[PDB]
């Protein structure tokens, strides 16, 4: 196979500036003068997008912003300047030999000032404690970067056991992060403990942003 | 052999 | 301009097969330089490409796929078939034919290979307990404990609530997703103005208006 391997696997970037992005092949990937090196974007939802075919050749519609260079194994993919609506996934392709390969994507995300998570936490709504089961929730939303950290305590005594995590990816109007941390345990267990509390330390703190709640 | 084709035309 | 669309069998028992099918418009396949392929996207992971018919009717297979894969056509019915046979649970994807030249997608379809059946959710409330943080807001919630298929569509107000909403995307616990909201309002909404979470659950006429009563 042809394997292509795509750096950065993430990118943080303002708006109006430069982007550039990367794709190299385990071989050649040209006849010898043109190459088999394209260049597809996929926004969340949709289906890749071809923007770019044979290295460097734009896609008819694509804004000039988008151009291709390289040869052989080198390939790179320029956005310049990055407006809002290219965070987006890139993947490059070859389609010199069968099976056809994709690389593995580079997000771009844009970059925006930090801010910190404000958290809030849930108690179980009766209605799941009278069917045998309780769910602590805390949100932490609102957030820049996305990298957070939430530790959950019961009593004081750490609890990693039934935690189930969920992120948003950026926010588009205020290009932000929220996650969704869930604790689940059976209402027996729950019924025995009087302090649930959930911790959160992200880049903004030399505290945890805790959030407690006694029964 | 053939090849699949990417790009327009 | 040309259509391509795509049909699945929805939801799969590990090692049945899977059937799909291209239904599309814009070109005949018996046309000279004509062709089909379907490529695979797993849940927010890459691109991989399957298969290829070629109008003169040389198929293409993935190699590492070419045991499990057989493509085929009715070529004057518009349609391109696939069989993926033995489905292991790394196989739930996306599957997106597309037409030779690969500026011409179609949208994809959904295929989830778990060996369990249709459950419909248990729609839980979160309101806080008394406390609040924020700037003279409070943020709600509403939890859907353990679901089976995605989607369900979840709106605050019925959408006479969506800026401050979040709707965190599904995880799954025991073969059985779990997706979560949150709503940020002034306090001069709830408690005043009255709060109510929509969930509806469609493949399974399940369809539940849950209140947020303060506590």
């Amino acid at each position: 196979d042809i394997v292509l391997t795509q750096s950065p696997g993430s990118l943080a970037v303002s708006l109006g500036q430069r982007a550039t992005i990367s794709c190299r092949a385990s071989e050649s990937v040209d006849d010898d003068g043109n190459s088999f090196l394209h260049w597809y974007q996929q926004k969340p939802g949709q289906p890749p997008k071809l923007l770019i075919y044979r290295s460097s050749n734009l896609i008819s519609g694509i804004p000039d912003r988008f151009s291709g260079s390289g040869s052989r194994t080198d390939f790179t993919l320029t956005i310049n300047p990055v407006e809002a609506d290219d965070v987006a996934t890139y993947y490059c392709q070859q389609s010199n030999e069968d099976p056809l390969t994709f690389g593995a994507g580079t997000k771009l995300e844009i970059k925006r000032a930090d801010a910190a998570p404000t958290v809030s936490i849930f108690p179980p709504s009766s209605e799941q404690l009278t069917s045998g089961g309780a769910s602590v929730v805390c949100f932490l939303n609102n957030f820049y970067p996305k990298d957070i950290n939430v530790k959950w305590k019961i009593d004081g005594s750490e609890r990693q056991n039934g935690v189930l995590n969920s992120w948003t990816d950026q926010d588009s109007k205020d290009s932000t992060y929220s996650m969704s941390s869930t604790l689940t345990l059976t209402k027996d267990e729950y019924e025995r403990h009087n302090s649930y509390t959930c911790e959160a330390t992200h880049k903004t703190s030399t505290s945890p942003i805790v959030k407690s709640f006694n029964r | 052999c053939k090849r699949i084709h990417i790009g327009p035309g | 301009q040309v259509q391509l669309k795509e049909s699945g069998p929805g939801i799969l028992q590990p090692s049945q097969t899977l059937s799909l099918t291209c239904s599309f418009s814009g070109f005949s396949l018996s046309t000279y330089g004509m062709g089909v392929s379907w490529i695979r996207q797993p849940s927010g992971k890459g691109l991989e490409w399957l298969a290829h018919i070629f109008w003169d009717g040389d198929k293409r297979y993935n190699p590492s796929l070419k045991s499990r894969l057989k493509i085929s056509k009715d070529t004057s019915n518009n349609q391109v078939f696939l069989k993926i046979t033995s489905v292991d649970t790394a196989d739930t994807a996306t599957y997106y034919c597309v037409q030779e030249g690969y500026i011409y997608w179609g949208q994809g379809t959904s295929v989830t290979v778990s060996s369990a059946k249709t459950t419909a959710p248990s729609v839980y409330p979160l309101a806080p307990v008394c406390g609040d943080t924020t700037g003279s807001s409070v943020t709600l919630g509403c939890l859907v404990k353990g679901y089976f298929p995605e989607p369900v569509t979840l709106t605050w107000n019925s959408g006479s609530l969506s800026s401050g909403v979040h709707t965190f995307p599904a995880v799954l616990q025991s073969d059985l997703y779990t997706l979560s909201s949150s709503v940020t309002v002034t306090s001069s909404t709830w408690p005043s103005q009255s709060i109510t979470c929509n969930v509806a659950h469609p493949a399974s006429s399940t369809k539940v208006d849950k209140k947020i009563e303060p506590r």
